[PDB]
RNA sequence: UAGCUAGUAGGUGGGGUAACGGCUCACCUAGGCGACGAUCCCUAGCUGGUCUGAGAGGAUGACCAGCCACACUGGAACUGA
RNA sequence: CCCGCAGAAGAAGCACCGGCUAACUCCGUGCCAGCAGCCGCGGUAAUACGGAGGGUGCAAGCGUUAAUCGGAAUUACUGGGCGUAAAGCGCACGCAGGCGGUUUGUUAAGUCAGAUGUGAAAUCCCCGGGCUCAACCUGGGAACUGCAUCUGAUACUGGCAAG
């Protein structure tokens, strides 16, 4: 079965890269859409496309700078079999700050800088680097 | 100004109808001290004679890293076929703790200060394999800046 | 009952006191209920050496409590001085 | 290995078994020397090694080499053995040690006196 | 305000009493896995105003038998 | 507690001058400073990592005049304390009252100056100190006491050190024998061949 | 070591305690505990701490201080705040 | 604690020196005697045994033994693996258990944030102070990663309801 969509869809950002392949999609859900925004954001990916309305698919147009993958890794974190909720001085720095943490927080899922400026921990869904 | 260390020299043998035949084989390992290392693996059937060939091999295919004040970027880890390595950037003034070889490749490469330890096998010639991968499989904010199209300041 | 004495504390031959407030069946070192001070008989000059808490001291005098003679004679140094 | 795994059954710690458990985490013990005889060493070696099955205080019948050249012990000989094996005798955990209880120092020893029990030469 | 606490009726045969399930929700101390604990606690009803499966609140009290110091406060979800 | 042995031997073995003499006669027609001591002195094997820390260490041990139990200890405190490791450990040795009266010029080797110290000719603060292991503080003025004051020794010291040459971060008057110790002294002040890094390598394996 | 428990689990009423209470007693109900390890077996005083360790941990509980239990072994109460 | 007296006077050992591991030569023995933490050494040239000289390391101590943690990512939560190295049940079905596609609502258990109470003193650490210095004593902080309660956020996980 499938038992976790957020770490599916970071395994197919992964092979896409590996792959060379330009865009990558998938069944689309909220929390998803919200994890590609902040990835949007950080600029990791160039562009998602959410399309389709009684099972919408995702597309997200992934992003190349020398040949090679923009995202060098990215690792889902509080996986399902081990939830990973941390305090707000607990939140993990990514590669000394050069990569980013994508937390959910009571405010909505946002990257760990911006988590760490409001003040509030939450559930670490994955690193990036 | 291209300062060398010879890490480990071991002997080696090859069987033959008469007798052993023993060689011995040299790693040596160069680097400029401003972030320019490359390491050498020389063969030869006598001592001098090998570590001469690893330093010519050595000081070509060096390779530059992206070294901040003198220590790492950010957390590393590397890995090879046995030897695991991490290696981690600490604060001026603390110096290199770090292993043997280890010791010997961050030295020459021009890092001041790290926290190292070489996991699984500690096999010189693998330890140096992991460790130049480690130090060129790390990015700068520069180069993460370039690769997703921002500033610096955006990033810190 | 609560009584307010001096706890002896430091070196062989170089006492320190601690005063505090405890029952008075407890151990000289032992059980306290509060730490209202010290008072170091060596202390040189340039030294403070002594200090009572006074309100905290006052407060459990009220609340009933009795005091080591030693403990009053210090109480009486430090009004004077003070 | 699986997190589910571990929670219902955590990871054993290796319980590691002592060189010397005659000893019994004691530093030295007493013994009554049983026998003492000499045995021919393990497969690289020639030798006449020295040794004693001693009854020790709390029971155990173990065997104890005897360094030096040259010793005073025969049956009911008090003693003191030591941890410590002789790798070359197969299974032999302890040493004697030599100048205490009913055992001389060795003879003319001017190095590692005190691990013969030899007193000062003047 | 009170402190009060929440549970299923895990049975209820025992004459003005019951028993209830205060299932929390705690983490592991080495692993970090969310496990789900349980405690049993004898709860004295008066009325034997439960059923079997009822979410029920409950507070401390005096005790009132050898294994019975809870009383509950109101049923809620009598299925 | 003290090394009561041959000294040009000591400095020999290191391969440094380590100044346990007074220098009035030169150390190469003292003893044969080329050639290594002992039987087997004329060989160099090649010194492994550990061989050479160690060598440092036991240089600058030899130079001061401290036990091992006491070094170690000297280097836990370094550590702790703020600041680079080395560094630290290098002033805390200078801060040593034997090596400070040394570097003032009233004993003309650190030997002389610990004898001194010990037989209590030096007052710190007007209070006649006896250890030698006793750490000088910043503006603390140490004098000759006038019982010492007109000991030959002392004023042979003196002229000895008026030759040699005079540390910046002490201010001493000869004809008062007495000096401040102004501030604790940086490294730059303090010799360059001492390469204390290697010390705290070898006290941090 | 997989079943354990009859004052056992709960109730009503008496008795008892400085105090709540199967604490005890008479009767009533047939319960209660248990794979989140009951019961049985072996070992063990507990904690602040100590040692070690980058940390997480591991080991440990001499001294000092808090708590508990015991006072030749086994029972019992009296006196008394 | 201070002052005076005399006179170098009363005061240095222990381990080790083949590699790991800082420090080497000669003699004696000849797989014997012996050594050893590991690897090993010794059968007539022993830097490995025993003695001597010399050296190295510690020093009023130095060695040996026992014991714990470390190194040991060698029980791997951080932080391991399972084709051939030890390791995939012979194969299935399946209760307890673990996990659960997607949408909306509600709840607020987990989660997070803030506050209050507590977390004894000693210890650890920091800046000080006192013993001639240190150990030691000691002032003030910090810490005591915890626990409880109350008030918030609805992202996520959980419950309930509908899809
Ligand atoms: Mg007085
Ligand atoms: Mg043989
Ligand atoms: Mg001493
Ligand atoms: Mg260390
Ligand atoms: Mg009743
Ligand atoms: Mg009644
Ligand atoms: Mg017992
Ligand atoms: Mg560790
Ligand atoms: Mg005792
Ligand atoms: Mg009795
Ligand atoms: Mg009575
Ligand atoms: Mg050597
Ligand atoms: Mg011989
Ligand atoms: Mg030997
Ligand atoms: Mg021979
Ligand atoms: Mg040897
Ligand atoms: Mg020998
Ligand atoms: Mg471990
Ligand atoms: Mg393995
Ligand atoms: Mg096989
Ligand atoms: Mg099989
Ligand atoms: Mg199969
Ligand atoms: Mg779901
Ligand atoms: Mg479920
Ligand atoms: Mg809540
Ligand atoms: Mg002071
Ligand atoms: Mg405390
Ligand atoms: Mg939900």
């Amino acid at each position: 079965s499938m038992q976790d969509p957020i770490a599916d869809m970071l395994t197919r950002i992964r092979n896409g890269q590996a792959a060379n392949k330009a865009a990558v999609t998938m069944p689309s859900s909220k929390l998803k859409v919200a994890i590609a925004n902040v990835l949007k954001e950080e600029g990791f990916i160039e562009d998602f496309k959410v399309e389709g309305d009684t099972k919408p698919e995702l597309e997200l147009t992934l992003k190349y700078f020398q040949g090679k993958a923009v995202v060098e890794s990215i690792q889902r974190v509080s996986r399902p079999g081990l939830r990973i909720y941390k305090r707000k001085d607990e939140l993990p720095k990514v590669m000394a700050g050069l990569g980013i943490a994508v937390v959910s927080t009571s405010k909505g899922v946002m990257t760990d800088r911006a988590a760490r400026q409001a003040g509030l921990g939450g559930e670490i869904i994955c690193y990036v680097a | 100004e291209l300062q060398e260390k010879l890490i480990a020299v071991n002997r080696v043998s090859k069987t033959v109808k008469g007798g052993r035949i023993f060689s011995f084989t040299a790693l040596t390992v160069v680097g400029d001290g401003n972030g320019r290392v490359g390491f050498g693996y020389g063969k030869a059937r006598e001592v001098p004679a090998a570590i001469q060939k690893a330093m010519e091999k050595a000081r070509r295919n060096m390779i530059n890293v992206a070294l901040n004040n003198g220590t790492l970027q950010h957390p590393v880890k590397g890995v090879h076929t046995g030897s695991r390595v991490f290696m981690q950037p600490a604060s001026e003034g603390t110096g290199i703790i770090a292993g043997g070889a280890m010791r010997a490749v961050l030295e020459v490469a021009g890092v001041h200060n790290v926290l190292a330890k070489a996991y699984g096998s500690t096999n010189p010639i693998n330890v140096v394999r992991a460790t130049i991968d480690g130090l060129e499989n790390m990015n700068s904010p520069a180069m993460v800046a370039a690769k997703r199209g921002k500033s610096v300041e955006e990033i810190l | 009952m609560v009584t307010i004495r001096l706890a002896r504390h430091g070196a062989k031959k170089r006492p320190f006191y601690q005063v505090v407030v405890a029952d008075s069946r407890n151990a000289r070192n032992g059980r306290f209920i509060e730490r209202v001070g010290f008072f170091n008989p060596i202390a040189s000059e340039k030294e403070e050496g002594t200090r009572l808490d006074l309100d905290r001291i006052a407060h459990w005098v009220g609340q009933g409590a009795t005091i080591s003679d030693r403990v009053a004679a210090l109480i009486k140094e430090v009004n004077k001085a003070a | 290995a699986t997190v589910n795994q571990l929670v219902r059954k955590p990871r054993a710690r290796k319980v590691a078994k002592s060189n010397v458990p005659a000893l019994e985490a004691c530093p030295q013990k007493r013994g009554v020397c049983t026998r003492v005889y000499t045995t021919t060493p393990k497969k690289p070696n020639s030798a006449l090694r020295k040794v004693c099955r001693v009854r020790l205080t709390n029971g155990f019948e173990v065997t104890s080499y005897i360094g030096g050249e040259g010793h005073n012990l025969q049956e009911h000989s008090v003693i003191l053995i030591r941890g410590g094996r002789v790798k070359d005798l197969p299974g032999v955990r302890y040493h004697t040690v030599r100048g205490a209880l009913d055992c001389s120092g060795v003879k003319d020893r001017k190095q590692a006196r005190s691990k013969y029990g030899v007193k000062r030469p003047k | 305000k009170i402190r009060t606490l929440q549970g299923r009726v895990v049975s209820d045969k025992m004459e003005k009493s019951i028993v209830v399930a205060i299932e929390r929700f705690v983490k592991h101390p080495i692993y970090g896995k969310f496990i789900k604990r349980t405690t049993k606690l004898h709860v004295h009803d008066e009325n034997n105003e439960c059923g079997i499966g009822d979410v029920v609140e409950i507070r401390e009290c005096r005790p009132l038998s050898k294994t019975k110091s809870w009383t509950l406060v109101r049923v809620v979800e009598k299925a | 507690a003290r090394y009561l042995g041959p000294k040009l031997k000591l400095s020999r073995r290191e391969g440094t001058d380590l100044f346990l003499k007074s220098g009035v006669r030169a150390i190469d027609t003292k003893c044969k400073i080329e050639q290594a001591p002992g039987q087997h002195g004329a060989r160099k094997p090649r010194l492994s990592d550990y061989g050479v820390q160690l060598r440092e260490k036991q240089k600058v041990r030899r130079i001061y005049g401290v036990l091992e139990r006491q070094f170690r200890n000297y280097y836990k405190e370094a550590a702790r304390l703020k600041g680079n490791t080395g560094e630290n450990l290098l002033a805390l040795l200078e801060g040593r009252l034997d090596n400070v009266v040394y570097r003032m010029g009233f004993g003309a080797t650190r030997a002389e100056a610990r004898q001194l110290v010990s037989h209590k000719a030096i007052m710190v603060n007007g209070r006649v100190v006896n250890i030698a292991s006793y750490q000088v503080s910043p503006n603390d003025v140490v004098s000759i006491r006038e019982k010492a004051k007109k000991q030959s020794r002392v004023k042979a010291a003196l002229e000895l050190a008026e030759q040699r040459e005079k540390p910046t971060w002490l201010e001493v008057d000869a004809g008062k024998m007495e000096g401040t110790f102004k501030r604790k002294p940086e490294r730059s002040d303090l010799s360059a061949d001492i390469n204390e890094h290697l010390i705290v390598e070898l006290y941090s394996k």
